[PDB]
RNA sequence: ACGGGAUAAGUGCUGAAAGCAUCUAAGCAUGAAGCCCCCCUCAAGAUGAGAUUUCCCAACUCGGUUAUAAGAUCCCUCAA
RNA sequence: UGGCACCUCGAUGUCGGCUCAUCGCAUCCUGGGGCUGUAGUCGGUCCCAAGGGUUGGGCUGUUCGCCCAUUAAAGCGGUACGCGAGCUGGGUUCAGAACGUCGUGAGACAGUUCGGUCCCUAUCCGUCGUGGGCGUAGGAAAUUUGAGAGGAGCUGUCCU
RNA sequence: GAACAUGGGUGAUAAGGUCCGUGUUCGAAAGGGAAACAGCCCAGACCACCAGCUAAGGUCCCAAAAUAUAUGUUAAGUGGAAAAGGAUGUGGCGUUGCCACAACUAGAGUCGAGUGACACUGCGCCGAAAAUGUACCGGGGCUAAACAUAUUACCGAAGC
């Protein structure tokens, strides 16, 4: 109804294996993860889970879209492992790592710390900005995303840390 | 964590800090046993009991309390020790220790230590409304017939009867009150008496428990 | 203890001889105030001369007054009048002169300008 | 963001979708945007 | 004036109806002097009458009447 | 501000102020925000948010209202326009008088101004304290677990 | 004299307003249903009974009788309270047309599978703020124990 037989390849350094209501990832690429992707009837075959669930149904249009992308996402994030980068709008930012916790600066008189989790590698080729990686979006986006809004940037004159690129709502004052 | 029990003395003053005047309580605790501690397995919390000052005999012909009751009596004969005349409950302290018949101390507070006191209050009977509350009076001139009384104590036709709590006249007298954020300025080991810096609750030579600041 | 409409004798050479306390600044309640406190009064006695004229609404650090100030060491002192000193809204004072001793709170107060010409300081 | 009853689609830029109980709506500029009140 | 557990307006992530895109259709981390917890006082008449240590124990004959025991009071000298 | 005349005329008896409250949100202060014709301090409109705060005087009787000086702020309301078997009696609103307009006159107008008695020993529910009796499968003394219930909650400046 | 349903005047196509006209009930009427409710729905008590069949309204528990059957409609607890509007809500009714329309872009070429204005709709959604305490399903609670139909069975009055 929006995607239906769009039922692509699972070419991977990993196979998929399914009991449960679910799939797990386990290749050299990305070593066993998986949530529970989807309680429709889930098959896989020779190499890959593309299986006709929904139809007929308003809520299986977005079913589909969602749970062939659930099991999607964890299997290429799983194996592909994409994270792209972040910007460096200013003068000052302390850019560094610790392990698993890293530093920048906002123009605080006190730089206030924040630590992170594993299973999102914490990667750091920055020294004033931020470009990281690690495995499933969902994981290493919701701090891609801390990391975004520490000084929400000037949305007047330029100072701040954010992402790969946009315009900002550039503003003017006396 | 430092658990004792002591009896209101009196009050005085004391110099410390090059020439600064710190008002201090006289706090007398004496012989101090533990009594049968309470494990989670019997009972089901982690407490000690602990006794004050000793009475006298038991099982004769004494009607004041003075003499023990065969009933307590046997009860500190457990303990190997005489009966006591104050007991209580310390669930704060650690049970893994304080050897059941063994006493407490008196230096076990440092001076600088923070502890909280707790102690009933003095009483003063049947008392006012604009005494027992911060209630004020009304006009004494002005030809009024409103003084030392309590105003409205509800609506109109709202509502036909008067709510829970309206502060009406009652007997302050003495319930149990505690202070926190108490230092401890000296700790006498010769006469086992402490000097607590401030004021407690309770009239003189009354009942007073001592612990450690929880913060 | 200097409530509201309370007759003081400035103790300055400005050109004041009397003045009525109007309000007590320092917070929403304040009701009386110590030595060291800053209260807005009117001039209710002038003399021919000065900077100060009656009817004038100035602000003034109340310094000495009847009632006696605790210390830390446990002293005391009070003095037989309630006295102040007329500020220009910059601790500091408007006259040049000051008669009669002070106490030795105004140097926590910040007011090392008006310990610097009173005679002596109790 | 605005608050009026009658929110739609206003300028040359601006599409709708529906959300839980807003029928707001997402474009390119925060001169033209609404939530339903 | 603290420390947790949730959350509301917002904020992004996973990810859609309607193939591109929304914070919702399933999930997600955030998230306020609000709400639970933590601090203090009263609390088994909580007839759902709880728990722990110690003390006390009968002749009749079990119609129970007579009774004593641990303990409680009456009476007296008093005030935290 | 009105319209209707359904309860009360073998009585539902009083406008402000004083004393003491309790609830709301259509938010004055504090708080969390997107958005500004928001660089910053500041401030304007909108959204969420009801826990606690929310000053002393001068002037006519004023529920109004202007002014003085402060404050983090001096929000708007409902509760017989909250509350007189809890208080005052200034304002209304009774018998005495004076002036003004109106009436042939007795008077009226409420237009102003001076003086004028505020009764009650709490039976029932409600609320604030404090006891006696019995109950809990033996009786008694002392220390306790906490299902519940109440109290608390505000905010400023300086060294940095 | 009063309410209810209709036909008009008057007032503001305001009022449990007020005045006429045609009916029924109350007044002078008990009994069953509408949670409680003189005027709304069903029905008129001569007396006895531990007999039976029905009316309005109903059949998961409080509380008599189907957790009945067949078919659709509805994802809000709609049911279980308002309007102009607003819209990538929808099950049914007709279109219109590319064999492109989702990623093309002028402010041109592809690949693989549905797109929409308009018209009548049926059920939903937002518009939706008040003062003691949940607070109009009567309460517990329900995705059928809700709505629209069909056929049945049984329960139900002082009616027969």
């Amino acid at each position: 109804s929006r995607v239906g037989k769009k039922i692509i390849d699972i070419p991977s350094d990993v196979t998929v294996t399914f009991d449960g209501n679910h799939v797990t990832v386990k290749g050299p690429k990305g070593e066993l993860s998986r949530t529970l992707n989807e309680r429709m009837t889930f098959k896989q075959e020779e190499n890959t889970i593309e299986v006709v669930r929904p139809s007929d149904s308003k809520e299986d249009r977005t079913n589909h879209g969602t749970t062939r992308a659930l099991l999607n996402n964890m299997v290429q994030g799983v194996s592909q492992g994409y994270v792209k980068v972040l910007e460096l709008v200013g003068v000052g930012y302390r850019a560094q790592m610790q392990g698993k916790d890293l530093i920048l600066n906002v123009g605080y008189s006190h730089p206030v710390e924040i630590k992170a989790e594993e299973n999102i590698t914490f990667s750091v080729e920055k020294n004033t900005v931020v470009k990281v990686e690690g495995i499933s979006k969902e994981q290493v986006g919701a701090l891609a995303s801390n990391i975004r809004s520490v000084r929400p940037p000037e949305p007047y004159k330029g100072k701040g840390i954010r992402y790969q690129g946009e315009y900002v709502r550039r503003k003017e004052g006396k | 964590t430092k658990g004792i029990l002591g009896r209101k003395i009196g009050m005085t003053q004391v110099f410390g800090e090059n020439g600064e005047l710190i008002p201090v309580t006289v706090v007398e605790a004496k012989e101090n046993v533990v009594l049968q501690k309470k494990t989670v397995e019997v009972d089901g919390y982690n407490a000690i009991q602990v006794g004050f000052e000793d009475k006298k005999a038991y099982k004769k012909d004494a009607k004041s309390n003075k003499y023990a009751n065969k009933p307590a009596e046997g009860h500190a004969k457990k303990a190997d020790a005489a009966p006591k005349r104050f007991i209580r409950e310390f669930r704060n302290v650690d049970v893994d220790a304080y050897e059941v018949g063994q006493e407490v101390s008196v230096d076990t507070f440092v001076a600088g230590d923070v502890i909280d006191v707790t102690g009933v209050s003095k009483g003063k009977g049947f008392q006012g409304a604009i005494k027992r509350h911060g209630q004020s009076r009304g006009p004494m001139s002005h030809g009024s017939h409103f003084h030392r009384a309590p105003g409205s104590v509800g609506m109109a036709s709202d509502a036909s009867r008067v709510f829970k709590g309206q502060k009406m006249p009652g007997r302050m007298g003495g319930n149990t009150v505690t202070v926190q954020n108490l230092e401890v300025v000296q700790v006498d080991t010769e006469n086992k008496v402490i000097l607590v810096k401030g004021n407690v609750p309770g009239p003189k030579k009354g009942l007073v428990e001592i612990r450690t600041s929880i913060k | 203890m200097i409530q509201q409409e309370t007759r003081l004798k400035v103790a300055d050479n400005s050109g004041a001889r009397e003045v009525l306390t109007i309000k007590v600044l320092g917070g929403s309640g304040r009701k009386t105030a110590n030595i060291g406190d800053v209260i807005v009064c009117t001039v209710k006695n002038a003399t021919p001369g000065g900077v100060v004229k009656k009817g004038d609404v100035v602000k003034a650090v109340i310094v000495r007054t009847k009632s006696g100030v605790r210390r830390n060491d446990g002293s005391y002192i009070k003095f037989d009048e309630n006295a102040c000193v007329i500020i220009r809204d910059d601790k500091g004072p408007r006259g040049t002169r000051i008669f009669g001793p002070v106490a030795r709170e105004l140097r926590e107060g910040n007011f090392m300008k008006i310990v610097s010409l009173a005679p002596e300081v109790l | 963001m605005k608050v009026r009853p009658s929110v739609k689609p206003i300028c040359e830029k601006c599409k709708v979708i529906k959300r839980k109980g807003k029928v707001m709506v997402i474009c390119e500029n925060p001169k033209h945007k609404q939530r339903q009140g």
